[PDB]
């Protein structure tokens, strides 16, 4: 038993997309259907709802007219035809499994696993990675901590690494924010603090979509 | 329309057609959806237990306008019982049945809300409707549906004489009318009676012609749609089609028997006001 | 619209004990003598998943120590006894009216013994001031409990605009929790400024911990 949800991806404002979900393990026809979506950081939003047999169409004032809920039983598959989309419409899409309980109503047992549609007007662009080093007043402790500032980057995801991986125990990467269009992120590395700057970190960032790779190591300043 | 119903002496109730249609409708929708297969015919429970929820609902409704409807028995005792000036006696009754009917008007978007939730459950249940073979589907629900629930209903049409039923009504009428025709306030009150009394003949009349029609529509249907498998878009079409025919034929049935007994009560007020009259000669 | 307000936001248990959430609608979620009350359950980066919806029917697979009660306007989700499984953002839901609508949740997290941040400051990178560009960068690691509040400082005064901060979540080891917050200014304006301080207050003192440098010490 099982949705997986396809078609998202980064749509320019005022754009149009078409989000599609395939069922299996289970009868399609046996079910009615919905869409809901998660922004970043909230909780989940209910979109759209289609009955077995396309029978009742419900839509939330908030998409009503933008959004066309739609199934194809013979293929297994519930699609949602999205227009004149705003950054409001930037979430995580679920496809859900409808069950209609014999005491009158409907509930939502199985979910696909998302599909997210980024609605932005920014372009494809590499990050600038920065290391940062202490500040050169040493207060004298067991340990240091070492940092990377990982800035103005366009789409997400980036991959952070410490020496390609080898240093992970004192690591904290943050999730990443919006500096206007733009994401930002950083990343610790807490070390012994008499191996460091005798044993080099290295701070090393992958963007996938712009196709770059650079390393930045902490030098004492 | 809106039917007006006094059954026995002193109770007075109504029935929306179009509503009790509906309602009816829904509900062996809502039956043929679950005997389809073996599986979900456990499922009456449930179809049995929100049905009767919708009924409770619907009839609290009615009961808002119960103030306004015993005001109305009141002026109804009167008319029919001129024992301890007409004209302004039937301003009374004219009044009282307008704020009855205005009423159950004012009362539309609520009784509108429970039809609409019967339609809801009904179709939800319809949608669950599915085949082993989307060309082969079996007819046993349907067949099932009609024995258990519309048949013994076909069969107290054939055994009663509505027809008969009818010309003894008829008789009753024809009778009144010539001793009507021999006066010299009563005679104004028998005058009303009679009125009210032709008034629903004319709807059990009217209510028998459906019965006799969608009963024999439904004894020759039936048959077409038994003993053989449809296509499922042919099969869900065939559901649709008989329970309309099932919901008509119910409403005009349920609405003959409550106004023969209707026309039957007004009968027995209308002998003891004659039988009064010609005793004081 | 039905609104769906959840009690508490956040809820702080230790294993084995009984977390209690609550939900409350606007508007009656009856629907014919029964409760429309949905209650999910979502790990992050996860979808939801059902655990009970006639506010009291606990989903096929779902464990017996969830349950479900109330009816009309006030419900409530019981977890009993809790386990390490259950640590989780928690969602009531109604499907009396349309549009269907969720609470804002409950976050059910584990108890740990309180922590005081290590708090870091960095300058800007040499590398990015050549760019124009003045992030300070300050760290708050593995502190407990979550709430925590950061003040920035130029020249001993309160500075609130060109900060951003990032949170993360209940690490899934330790059970603390670590904040950045980034002050980015523009060189010019760095090199108007002498001392820069990052401030936090948190449960563990009544005294912020202050991290600071002198621009060129």
């Amino acid at each position: 038993v099982k949705l997986v949800e396809s078609g998202g991806g980064v749509v320019q404002p005022g754009g149009s997309r078409k989000l599609s979900c395939a069922a299996s393990g289970f009868t399609f026809s046996d079910y009615g259907m919905a869409w809901v979506r998660q922004a970043p950081g909230k909780g989940p939003e209910w979109v759209t709802f289609i009955s077995n047999m396309a029978y009742s169409i419900y839509y939330a004032d908030t998409v009503t007219g933008r959004f066309t809920i739609s199934r194809e039983n013979a293929k297994n598959t519930l699609h949602l035809e999205m227009s004149s989309l705003r950054s409001e419409d930037t979430a995580m899409y679920y496809c859900t499994r409808a069950i209609f309980d014999y005491a009158g109503y409907w509930y939502f047992d199985v979910w696909g696993a998302g599909t997210t549609v980024t609605v932005s007007s920014a372009k494809t662009t590499a990050p600038s990675v920065y290391p940062l080093a202490p500040v050169c007043g040493d207060t004298t402790g067991s340990s240091v901590t070492l940092g990377c500032l990982v800035k103005g980057y366009f789409p997400e995801p980036v991959t952070l690494t410490w020496n390609s991986g080898s240093l992970s125990s004192g690591v904290h990467t943050f999730p990443a924010v919006l500096q206007s269009d733009l994401y930002t992120l950083s990343s610790s590395v807490t070390v012994t603090s008499s191996t460091w700057p005798s044993q080099s970190i290295t701070c090393n960032v992958a963007h996938p979509a712009s196709s770059t790779k650079v390393d930045k190591k902490i030098e004492p300043r | 329309s809106i039917d007006i119903l006094q059954e026995k002496e002193g109770h007075l109730d109504f029935v929306i057609i179009p509503h009790y249609t509906f309602l009816e409708y829904y509900k062996h929708l809502s039956y043929n959806s679950i005997y389809h297969k073996s599986s979900t015919y456990g499922k009456y429970i449930a179809v049995d237990a929100f049905i009767k929820k919708i009924n409770e609902a619907y009839d609290k409704v009615k009961s808002k306008c119960n103030d306004i409807k015993n005001d109305l028995i009141k002026t109804i005792k009167k008319l029919e019982h001129p024992y301890d000036a007409f004209k302004k006696m039937f301003d009374e009754y004219n009044t009282k049945k307008n704020k009855f009917i205005n009423c159950i008007k004012n009362h539309e978007n609520d009784f509108n809300k429970i039809c609409n939730d019967m339609k809801n459950y009904g179709t939800n249940l319809f949608e669950q409707l599915s085949c082993y073979n989307n060309n082969f589907c079996n007819t046993n629900g349907i067949r099932y549906h009609y024995d258990e629930y519309i048949h013994k209903l076909i069969l107290a049409v054939k055994s009663k004489n509505l027809n008969k039923d009818l010309n003894d009504m008829k008789n009753i009428l024809q009778q009144s009318e010539k001793l009507l025709n021999n006066l010299e306030i009563y005679i104004d009150t028998i005058k009303f009676i009679h009125k009210e009394m032709k008034h629903i003949f004319n709807r059990i009349e009217y209510h028998t012609k459906i019965i006799n029609d969608k009963t024999k529509i439904i004894q020759d249907k039936i048959k077409l749609n038994i003993w053989r498998t449809f296509q499922k878009d042919e099969l869900l079409k065939k559901i649709l089609d008989m329970s309309k025919e099932y919901a008509l034929f119910i409403t005009s049935d349920h609405l003959r028997q409550m106004l023969y007994n209707t026309f039957y009560s007004k009968e027995k007020h209308l002998n003891n006001i004659f039988h009064h009259l010609i005793y004081v000669l | 619209d039905i609104v769906l307000t959840q009690s508490p936001a956040s809820l702080a248990v230790s294993l084995g004990q009984r977390a209690t959430i609550s939900c409350r609608a606007s508007e009656s979620v009856e629907y014919y003598g029964t409760s429309l009350m949905q209650w999910f359950q979502q790990k992050p980066g996860q979808p939801p998943r059902l655990l009970i919806h006639g506010a009291s029917n606990v989903q096929s697979g779902v464990p017996a120590r969830f349950s479900g009660s109330g009816s009309g306007t006030d419900f409530s989700l019981n977890i009993h006894p809790v386990e390490e499984d259950d640590f989780a953002m928690y969602f009531c839901q109604q499907s009396t009216k349309v549009p269907w609508t969720f609470g804002g949740g409950t976050k059910l997290e584990i108890k740990r013994a309180d922590a005081a941040p290590t708090v870091s400051i960095f300058p800007p990178s040499s590398e990015q001031l050549t760019s124009g560009g003045a992030s300070v960068v300050c760290f708050l690691n593995n502190f407990y409990p979550k709430d925590i509040n950061v003040k920035w400082k130029i020249d001993g005064s309160e500075r609130q605009n060109g900060v951003l901060n990032s949170w993360t979540d209940q690490d899934s080891k330790d059970s603390t929790y670590s904040m950045s917050s980034t002050l980015t200014l523009t060189k010019d304006e760095y090199e108007r400024h002498n001392s820069y301080t990052c401030e936090a207050t948190h449960k563990t003192s009544t005294s912020p911990i202050v991290k600071s440098f002198n621009r060129n010490e």
